[PDB]
């Protein structure tokens, strides 16, 4: 069977790479032809393109931000998984303040207005959901791991749920 | 695939267990351990299996009174002379094995193989006795004072094995109880308990010479031998219903469905106890240190998550054997609303590991296994019941490091290939008591065993 | 030995700095994933099992097994037993129950017992669950009067990784907030798992009403009102500080090599802190005795007990107190005893004999370090609750003389209770913890055989009387409307 | 095994019977008899093993299994030994030559006295193991160290038995 | 030197907050800030006519 | 929660966040959450007249 | 081999609260011995069927619930 002996080269070349050290934790020393490219490009490029482009984007993006008066953590999706099990986590006091900006940036959105200036001198850049984001993922990671590592077989479509992994019932259009 | 062998060298390491045959042909077999208290008992190959119809419950009967007095002695006398000793007699009686066990310290154990000897060998039958017992059978024959489990294992018997007398219970049916009287029990005593169907077992702070000794003094009288049983046809297995639908008698619903499963000395019979290890149990009540909803076992996880709800309040695999057939299925007690769910995931799962098991549960399942197997044979109770049952049923006791040495070939393959050959596509017996409108008919159920995937 | 603690006698295992590359080498081996792997049939699928396939087998070697007496650095002391078994049971026990609570820290020891085996500072709560289960192991925490035990079974192989996961609940436990408050759902749990077992919420009506708001009566469990306000992690650390520590702490384990055990446990500890020993109230139980009826009403029986004051088992009346219990014994119709079961014990020859509307009639013998209850337990039909009561008292009165014929037979019971008791190896590891934290010592089986043979007919005369002259305790539970009052009980028993 | 067919315990005995004695009479040292026979008696033994299981107690069908089983075992090893022999035979015959003159011959065996101290050892090994199939283990394995006697003067415990 | 259980409390995620949080976080009052139009300012006069009939 | 994937993958391009980390990484450090600083109660930065005052 | 113990471990304390190995009884018999051989009324073999959980089973209790609802609340359509 040709299946057994794809089992093993996968078993061995698997067990000889146990312990590797990422290639992002490798001391590396750029290649002579990067370090030319990097001499002469990069300077450049970012005098010209990259470094005007990017301040013209992001002094915009701290304005909008201002003017909504939002800080830019605010802004972030709780579709996204890890958000949503970051604000899980977050004090009450981290998430009252939270809720009254983005109340307050939607209504100030919604009615075509702008946060008086009065209100705008502050750092929309300041990471508050720094510690839950990486507690999230950490926590997410733990159950991708010990709970994920194999596409599972289950009864499908029974107690209002595909069987094909989603957890909440009628959340498919099969599944009405 | 083939990850190691996990034998030790501390498996290696335990009191071999010497049995040797007697002149008249009874057996004796004993294991030295370094304890203060010792087991000492005969272990039969006798049961309600070897009863015919007229005269099924006289082995019952018989073991409920062998200890109420002796020709030698009374039952007063009998009782006041085992708690003098510091010691107690206990007493089994199955469809194929029976046991009489004394629990001692080291100063009791020949002396209580006296006790033993004269229960067995002259046993005082007394009508007064009978009269008695009968009336605590007949309490306890009715169903209402037996627990569900009880009653299911029964009729699970009853249903998969009508053209055979393994489908007889061991209490018997009323009408026999009612009849029975001193010469049926001495007629079963003169048949069954003969030396070549008995094995004396002694585990603790022992000598096999000694027990040898006093064991062919004591049981110098018993009856050699008996004629040999008749042969028989394997034990047909019929894949029938019987439900006891009962809207009166809570929400709780108790359903039990079997599969044909393999004899004691089948060369698959440890798959078989891999297999129900790989079921495992669940109780909503006690959940351990990882949740339903987080297990490994794949049937609880799936489970758990049914409806928000989960459904399996209690399951069991189970795993029965006897000398030609055998039962291998599940045990469910569920909400009357979640029986349909449950059924079809214990046998989606069973109908799994002929298709897509996975070698890591199957690893887990063989820790779990051997947890469970050495767990049990810690004190010398366990010990003297793993002797005892392990002889009538292999003929030698098998050591710890050859089930292991056995068990390390077992992966998830041979799982898939027992499976696929015996389990997958097969018949199927179900049987129920309690509320019961989700559950389907066999046929329905039966459709289950098989995929359309894969 | 190197050092004496309390009583007993150490060898001192000392803490060496080894790298994390050398002790990587000799952790048990196992795989969580397993990404491919080397066909091989199952050679012995046409064998039969009758048939025995193993050869050339090493011969035994056995040892009488012998317990081993060891303590660390820090003070944590290690007590193991080798009985050559192949599954071990490891064990961790600290001196910090619920009788140790203050009034405002009402449920805490319970509650600590809730946040076992959750987030380390070393792995996830997930990562420790899982682990413990893909190794086989089981287990879990309980959370008594005097101590709580966080025990796990395991195969001995893998005793290296169990050791770390035992520890570390007590090491560098997170008390992460959202974490904690997930475990509030276990509160409610514990009282329908206690109240399922009339036997042991009867035993806890007796304690709470035996012992008045103090020490032994503290609840066992947190009620799910207002203890919840302090049911958080920061609460939990709190009291963890005050009673936890390595010296009040002992770790039991059963069928595991002691050499080996205490080379783990050492490198647990090398490289942290543990919790520091500091002063704590101990204030001895105060008996009050009294009464309390509580109604069921689904239950139609009627489950009456009374009960007084023992010393406890740091008393000479220890044995004695036993055998009178033996001696008194006790049954229940529900179950059918064969020969050699209680069926001679004086209360089911003069109760159970003669009383056929008595269901069951027992004596109990809780023991605690300093303090413990004796007393009977007997149970019927509601309406028949006079003349229970009346049954009680009689056995109760008659506790003046003992025939020699009983005593030996209590005697001789006893002693086989004793050494049958002590051949389950979990049993051996919860007596050896609870001894050592009740009183810093270990009487072994053999030793309390030869205490029993000494107990005389004047000793059981002597501890009789002694607990006949305290405040009985009288709890009625189930069915109570026919009950007598506390005062009938007293007056009966003021003549004794 | 995966099958359908079904079978009496009597139709069981047969079979089961038939393949004891059909091995038992085979004649191991014709090398051929057993590569021929071998494969079909795998098949059967295969069928006979999943319609004996039930009857593995029977005081009938289990001794014929256990024998059954026993001889199974016996063919095999002793065919591993004399197979091994007729190697070392056959290393000694190209050593001779072409027409026996030497002309293309082969190096020949050099630890010889060695290899025939291995095989009577494999011998004696057999013989303790399978006690009740000494006949057949003279026929093949006996048999083949009597033609290493005749090249090879070596010392084993039955070779006054095969005159040497 | 520190007990470890006192060492990993310290690291709970709610024991790290960025620098400058407390002065820079927004923290409104209201939705409509001052100088916003709302009900106050757009309230008919107490003397209008019915505008449910238009 | 409906079916749903995240991104959480080993990339062989970026790095992860606990390599190189994106947000401005300075962080105050307390024994009880209450130690923080109350932002209720703290004086903010002063207001400014200019929008290219602002900080 | 056979097995002896359920599937399911226990997990918890065999000697209950305040009672030793000294004044547990006899706990292969005792009526309070969570480790007592079940009797056997109607003969051998039905303990591999039997629940040896002590609390009684309550039909419907949920232990699905992944924190997605308060107790009390009825879920509707899963959510
Ligand atoms: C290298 C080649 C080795 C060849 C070995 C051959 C051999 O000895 O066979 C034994 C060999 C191994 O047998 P085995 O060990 O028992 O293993 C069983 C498994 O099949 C073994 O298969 P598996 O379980 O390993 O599964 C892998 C399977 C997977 O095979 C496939 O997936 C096949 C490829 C995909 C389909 C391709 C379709 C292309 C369509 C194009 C359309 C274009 C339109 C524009 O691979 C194969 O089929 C062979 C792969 C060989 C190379 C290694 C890979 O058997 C096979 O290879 C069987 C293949 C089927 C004609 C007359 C017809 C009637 C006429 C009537 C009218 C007149
Ligand atoms: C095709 C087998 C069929 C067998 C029979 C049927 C049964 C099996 C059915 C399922 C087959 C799935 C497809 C397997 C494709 C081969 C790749 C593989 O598994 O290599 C194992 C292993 C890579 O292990 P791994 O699973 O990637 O785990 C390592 C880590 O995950 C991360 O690794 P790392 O980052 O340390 O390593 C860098 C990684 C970076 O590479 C990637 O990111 C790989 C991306 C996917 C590559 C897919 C290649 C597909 C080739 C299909 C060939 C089909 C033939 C069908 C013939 C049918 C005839 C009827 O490099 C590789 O993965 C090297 C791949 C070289 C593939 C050479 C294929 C030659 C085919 C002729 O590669 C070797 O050492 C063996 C290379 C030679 C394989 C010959 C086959
Ligand atoms: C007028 C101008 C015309 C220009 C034309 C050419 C323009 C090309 C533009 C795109 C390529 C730029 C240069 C690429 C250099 C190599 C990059 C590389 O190795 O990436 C690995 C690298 C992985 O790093 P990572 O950060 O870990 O990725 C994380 C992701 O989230 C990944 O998430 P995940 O973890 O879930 O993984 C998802 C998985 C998803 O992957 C798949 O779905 C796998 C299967 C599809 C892709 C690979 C097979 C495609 C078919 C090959 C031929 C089969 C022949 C079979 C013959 C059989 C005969 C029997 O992908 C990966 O894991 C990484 C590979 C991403 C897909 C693309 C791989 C091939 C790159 C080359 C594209 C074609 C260049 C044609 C040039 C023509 C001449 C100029 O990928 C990236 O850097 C990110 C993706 C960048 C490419 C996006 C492509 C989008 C899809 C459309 C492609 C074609 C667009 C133009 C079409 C124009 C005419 C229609
Ligand atoms: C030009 C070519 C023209 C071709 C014309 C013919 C096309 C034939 C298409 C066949 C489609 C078969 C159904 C979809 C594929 C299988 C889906 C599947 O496995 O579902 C599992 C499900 C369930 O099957 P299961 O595999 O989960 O098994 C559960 C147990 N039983 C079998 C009792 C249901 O399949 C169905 O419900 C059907
Ligand atoms: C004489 C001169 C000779 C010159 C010869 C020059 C040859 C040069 C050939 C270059 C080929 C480069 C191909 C790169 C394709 C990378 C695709 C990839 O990422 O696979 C994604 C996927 C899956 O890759 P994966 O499962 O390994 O996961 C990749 C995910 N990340 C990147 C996040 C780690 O590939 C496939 O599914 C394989 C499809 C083909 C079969
Ligand atoms: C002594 O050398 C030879 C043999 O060994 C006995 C042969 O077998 C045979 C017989 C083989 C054939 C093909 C006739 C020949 C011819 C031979 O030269």
């Amino acid at each position: 069977s040709f299946h057994r002996a794809f089992a093993r080269v996968v078993c061995n070349y698997n067990k000889s790479i146990e312990g590797s050290v990422p290639w992002y934790q490798v001391k590396r020393e750029k290649s002579p032809f990067q370090q030319v490219w990097d001499e002469v490009f990069t300077p450049i490029w970012f005098k010209l393109v990259k470094g005007p482009y990017e301040r013209w984007e992001y002094n915009a993006l701290v304005a909008r931000y201002r003017g909504m008066g939002i800080m830019a953590d605010d802004a972030m999706n709780d579709k996204d998984m890890i958000v949503e099990r970051a604000l899980d986590i977050i004090p009450e006091d981290i998430r009252i303040q939270r809720y009254r900006r983005m109340m307050r940036g939607a209504v100030l959105a919604g009615r075509k207005l702008h946060l008086p200036l009065e209100l705008q001198n502050y750092d929309p850049m300041v990471p508050y959901m720094a510690p839950y984001i990486e507690e999230a993922k950490f926590q997410m990671q733990e159950e991708q791991e010990l709970l994920a590592y194999h596409p599972w077989d289950r009864r499908l479509y029974t107690a209002g749920v595909s069987g094909f992994g989603e957890t909440s019932m009628h959340s498919t259009f099969l599944t009405m | 695939y083939y990850w190691g062998s996990t034998v030790t060298t501390e498996m290696h390491n335990v009191s071999p267990t010497q049995v040797t045959r007697l002149p008249n042909g009874m057996r004796v077999a004993t294991q030295f351990s370094y304890t203060d208290s010792a087991t000492v008992g005969l272990w039969i190959d006798a049961g309600a299996r070897y009863e015919t119809k007229e005269s099924n419950g006289t082995a019952h009967f018989l073991e409920r009174v062998l200890y109420l007095g002796t020709k030698n002695r009374s039952r007063d006398q009998l009782e006041t002379e085992v708690e003098n000793l510091g010691a107690n007699l206990n007493s089994y009686t199955g469809r194929e094995q029976t046991a009489f066990y004394a629990k001692t310290t080291k100063d009791g154990i020949l002396p209580c193989i006296d006790i033993l000897a004269d229960c067995i060998l002259n046993p005082k039958l007394d009508g007064d006795e009978i009269e008695k017992e009968r009336v605590r059978i007949t309490q306890d024959l009715q169903a209402v004072n037996q627990s569900y489990e009880e009653l299911l294992y029964d009729k699970v018997h009853t249903a998969c094995y009508r053209d055979c007398s393994l489908g007889q219970t061991v209490i018997g049916p009323e009408e026999n109880v009612a009849t029975i009287k001193r010469d049926h029990m001495v007629n079963y005593l003169y048949n069954n308990f003969t030396a070549d169907r008995m094995v004396l077992v002694a585990v603790g702070p022992v000598d096999h010479a000694q027990i040898v000794k006093e064991a062919e003094k004591k049981f110098a009288n018993i009856r050699p031998t008996a004629g040999p049983r008749m042969l028989e046809e394997k034990p047909y297995f019929c894949a029938s219903e019987l439900v006891y639908r009962n809207d009166d008698m809570g929400p709780t619903a108790h359903i039990a469905i079997a599969y044909e499963g393999v004899p004691w000395r089948s060369p698959d019979y440890i798959t078989f106890m891999l297999m129900n290890a790989i079921i495992g149990s669940y109780d909503k009540k006690n959940e351990g240190l990882v949740p339903g909803l987080q297990s490994a076992n794949r049937i609880t996880q799936t489970g758990a998550t049914r409806m928000d709800v989960g459904c399996f309040d209690y399951y069991t695999g189970f795993n029965i054997a006897y000398k030609d057939t055998g039962l291998f299925g599940f045990y469910i007690a569920t909400d009357e609303v979640a029986v349909e769910h449950a059924v079809g995931d214990l046998m989606f799962g069973v109908t799994s590991f002929s298709y897509s098991l996975t070698e890591e549960e199957v690893m887990k399942a063989k820790r779990e296994l051997k947890t469970n197997f050495f767990s049990g044979l810690d004190n010398t109770t366990g010990v003297a019941e793993d002797i005892g049952r392990q002889i009538l049923a292999y003929g030698r006791r098998l050591s710890p490091a050859e089930f292991v040495e056995r068990l390390d070939q077992i992966d998830s393959q041979e799982v898939q290939r027992v499976a696929w050959n015996r389990l997958h596509d097969a018949e199927i017996t179900m049987t129920g008591v309690g509320p019961l409108h989700g559950l389907l008919q066999l046929w329905d159920l039966r459709r289950q065993t098989w995929w359309w995937r894969y | 030995g190197k050092s004496t603690i309390q009583g007993t006698s150490y060898n001192v295992v000392k803490f060496q700095q080894e790298d994390v590359s050398e002790v990587v080498k000799e952790v048990p081996h196992f795989q969580f994933y397993y990404i491919g792997g080397e066909h091989k049939d199952n050679k012995y699928r046409d064998v039969p099992l009758d048939i025995p396939v193993l050869t050339e087998a090493p011969p035994p070697q056995l040892k009488k097994p012998e317990m081993k007496f060891s303590v660390l650095e820090n003070g944590m002391r290690i007590v193991s037993v080798d009985k050559q078994g192949l599954t071990s049971n490891l064990g961790l026990f600290v001196h910090a129950g619920s009788r140790f609570e203050t009034p405002a820290e009402e449920g805490l020891s319970h509650m600590v017992e809730c946040v076992a085996f959750r987030s380390t500072a070393h792995l996830s709560h997930l990562r420790t669950i899982k682990t413990i289960e893909v190794l086989g192991m089981n287990g879990g925490c309980q959370a008594g009067r005097e101590h709580i035990m966080y025990n796990l079974e395991l195969l001995r192989e893998y005793m290296p990784v169990a050791s770390t996961l035992v520890v570390g609940n007590v090491l560098f436990p997170r008390l992460l907030p959202w974490e904690v408050n997930a475990c509030h759902k276990e509160i409610k749990k514990a009282h329908e798992r206690l109240k399922a077992d009339t036997d042991q919420y009867v035993s806890e009506l007796l304690h709470q009403t035996a012992y008045h708001n103090n020490t032994l009566g503290n609840a066992l469990l947190a009620n799910e009102g207002r203890a919840l306000e302090h049911f958080t992690g920061d609460n939990i650390r709190e009291f963890m500080m005050k009673h936890f520590s390595a010296e009040r702490s002992v770790f039991v384990g059963i069928n595991v090599d002691h050499d080996e055990l205490c080379k783990w446990l050492m490198r647990s500890f090398a490289e942290y802190v543990a919790i520091p020993n500091l002063p704590r109230d101990e204030a001895k139980p105060v008996y009050t005795g009294g009464y309390k009826l509580e109604e069921n009403a689904d239950m139609p029986v009627c489950n009456i007990a009374i009960g007084f004051e023992t010393e406890g088992w740091n008393s000479a009346d220890l044995v004695p107190v036993t055998v009178l219990q033996t001696l008194l014994g006790g049954g229940g119709s529900f179950s059918t005893g064969g020969p050699g079961k209680g069926m001679h014990s004086r209360l089911y020859l003069n109760v159970l004999n003669q009383n056929p509307n008595v269901e069951s009639c027992m004596a109990f013998n809780t023991q605690y370090s300093d303090s413990g209850l004796f007393g009977m337990y007997i149970t019927g039909f509601g309406q028949e609750a006079p003349r229970l009561v009346d049954i009680a008292l009689n056995e109760l009165r008659k506790l003046d003389s003992f025939t020699p014929d009983e005593v030996s037979r209590a005697k001789n019971t006893l002693k086989g209770n004793i050494f049958m008791n002590a051949e389950n190896s979990k049993v051996l590891m919860e007596d050896i913890g609870r001894q050592i934290i009740m009183s810093g010592k270990v009487v072994t089986p053999e030793e309390f055989a030869a205490r029993v043979d000494a107990v005389t007919e004047a000793d059981l005369k002597k501890v009789a009387a002694k607990l006949l002259r305290k405040n009985p305790t009288y709890v009625v539970y189930g069915d109570t409307k026919s009950a007598p009052h506390y005062e009938y009980v007293r007056t009966a028993l003021a003549s004794l | 095994m995966l099958t359908v067919d079904k079978f009496t315990r009597a139709e069981a005995l047969q079979r089961a019977s038939n393949l004891y004695y059909q091995v038992l009479g085979t004649n191991w040292e014709d090398g051929l008899n057993l590569v021929l026979d071998v494969p079909f008696w795998e098949s059967e033994l295969e069928k006979v093993d999943h319609m004996c299981e039930p009857y593995l107690c029977d005081d009938e069908i289990g001794p014929i299994i256990r024998n059954l089983h026993e001889t199974v075992n016996c063919m095999y090893a002793c065919e591993d030994v004399r197979d091994h022999i007729n190697e070392l035979l056959e290393l000694s015959s190209r050593a001779e030559g072409v027409m026996g003159s030497g002309a293309a011959a082969s190096e020949e065996v050099e630890n010889m006295p060695e290899q025939c101290g291995m095989v009577t050892k494999a011998y004696e090994d057999l013989l303790a193991r399978y006690p009740e199939h000494h006949p057949k283990i003279e026929q093949t394995v006996g048999h083949g160290l009597a033609v290493l006697r005749q090249l090879e003067k070596f010392n084993f415990k039955s070779s006054h038995r095969y005159f040497f | 030197g520190e007990p470890a259980i006192q060492s990993i409390a310290r690291f709970n995620p709610d024991n790290f907050r960025p620098v400058g949080y407390a002065e820079n976080i927004p923290c409104p009052d209201t939705c409509v800030p001052e100088g916003h139009l709302d009900f106050r300012h757009t309230r008919l006069p107490t003397w209008h006519a019915d505008r449910r009939p238009f | 929660h409906r079916p749903t994937t995240v991104k959480m993958i080993d990339s062989w391009r970026t790095e992860p966040s606990s390599e190189k980390p994106m947000w401005y990484n300075r962080f105050d450090q307390v024994d009880h959450i209450s130690q923080h600083p109350d932002p209720e109660k703290t004086e903010k930065y002063p207001p400014v007249d200019d929008t290219r005052k602002l900080m | 081999p056979p097995i002896q113990k359920p599937l399911l471990p226990s997990g918890r304390a065999v000697l209950k609260h305040g009672r030793s190995m000294l004044c547990s009884g006899n706990l292969s018999y005792d009526v309070n011995s969570t480790i007592k051989a079940p009797e056997c009324k109607r003969g051998m073999g039905f303990t591999q069927f039997k629940r040896f959980t002590p609390v009684p089973i309550e039909s419907g209790v949920s232990v699905g619930n992944r924190g997605w609802f308060f107790p009390g609340v009825i879920p509707y359509q899963g959510h």
